[PDB]
Formats: structure tokens, sequence, C-alpha cells
């Protein structure tokens, strides 16, 4: 019970810290959208009217 | 027989020598230089 059984919290932080600074000053380049078209079609049987 | 013809002409008289002067808008380089490089700048995370 000293400061070395807070070893594993501490790098617990550092990590969340890092992942956080790592992203505040990251670049922001936004992408093109591309690939939008109507390709949903559904199928089955029809139904055929007798008669 | 028929002639087609228009109305509305518009066109400047002068009737002075003096009046053939205009003036324009220039940029004056001799105190306000055009820059070459931008600015540099660098940050840092807080």
């Amino acid at each position: 019970m000293a400061s070395t059984t807070r070893l594993v919290n501490d790098r617990k932080q550092l990590e969340q810290q890092v992942k956080d600074d790592a992203r505040i000053l990251a670049d922001a380049r936004g992408l093109n959208i591309t690939t939008v078209a109507n390709d949903s079609a559904t199928g089955g049987q029809a139904i055929r009217n007798v008669g | 027989y028929v002639a087609v013809r228009i109305s509305r002409f518009q066109l400047e008289v002068l009737r002075d020598l003096h009046d053939l002067v205009r003036s324009r808008t220039y940029l004056d380089v001799s105190k306000s230089p055009l820059a070459t490089t931008p600015i540099r700048v660098v940050e840092y995370v807080r």
C-alpha cells in the first residue's frame, strides 16, 4: 500500500489523455461523398391473377 | 417597303478636351508591398 500500487490507474489516465490530445490537434480533412445510387430493389414472386 | 429602325441611342458628347481624363485606382507598393510567404504558425496542445 504505497505509491507503487497506483501504476495501472496512472497508465489508464495517461492513455486516455494521450488519446485525447492526439485528436484535439489532428487536422480536419473532410472527404468527398461518392457511390450514391438506387440499388435496393426487392424481388419475389408475382400474383398473376387467374380468370 | 417596310423599314426596321431603332430608338433611344445613347452616346456621349464632350464639348471640352479635358473631359477625356478619367481616374483609376492602383496599389502603392512603395509603402504597402506584396507579401511573399505565409505566417508559419505553430501550435501546441494545452
